């Protein structure tokens, strides 16, 4: 979530979602455990290397 | 002397506006080159200002 | 460590680091720059400081 | 309250040789032609007398 910004590193950053740094307008980020997660294991949600 | 005077205040003048070049006013690095090369546009535009 | 080729690339994505602050040199250009002197201190403190 | 292990890098770059350096990319030189240098990090432009 930290790295949800513009001007950092990392494969979100750079890899998978690049910000410009003109940005006018928010990031809302919200905790959805109780949904995202489910007794076992959620595994349906992908990433790049 | 008069003739000299006029001169050297046009030399010096000039010399030391050639020296200014050497002085960080406040950045990391007096050269603009270096800087560019190991910052980034989102931070180098703060300290090449 | 000195006298030898560092590839920093590889560490970027070697794994996750929970705090990764680059203090006067950008951290993607690393590996186009030469270092005449490079240290390292590793230990491990609290979260908290 | 977590331990969490801490690193830091002292990357010196002060006025001195290189002896450390990143991933090697160089080709041959040219003369009486301007071209853009990589010199050990020093980046600039102009020909090779």
């Amino acid at each position: 979530v930290r790295q949800i910004a513009p001007g950092q590193t990392g494969k979100i950053a750079d890899y998978n979602y690049k910000l410009p740094d003109d940005f006018t307008g928010c990031v809302i980020a919200w905790n959805s455990n109780n949904l995202d997660s489910k007794v076992g294991g959620n595994y349906n949600y992908l990433y790049r290397l | 002397g008069k003739l000299q005077d006029v001169v050297n205040q046009n030399a010096q003048a000039l010399n030391t506006l050639v020296k200014q070049l050497s002085s960080n006013f406040g950045a990391i690095s007096s050269v603009l080159n270096d800087i560019l090369s190991r910052l980034d546009p989102p931070e180098a535009e703060v300290q090449i200002d | 460590i000195s006298n030898c080729v560092a590839d920093y690339s590889v560490l970027y994505n070697s794994a996750s680091f929970s705090t990764f602050k680059c203090y006067g040199v950008s951290p993607t250009k690393l590996n186009d720059l030469c270092f005449t002197n490079v240290y390292a201190d590793s230990f491990v403190i609290r979260g908290d400081e | 309250y977590q331990p969490y292990r801490v690193v830091v890098l002292s990357f010196e770059l002060l006025h001195a040789p290189a002896t450390v350096c990143g991933p090697k990319k160089s080709t041959n030189l040219v003369k009486n032609k301007c071209v853009n240098f990589n010199f050990n990090g020093l980046t600039g432009t102009g020909v090779l007398t």
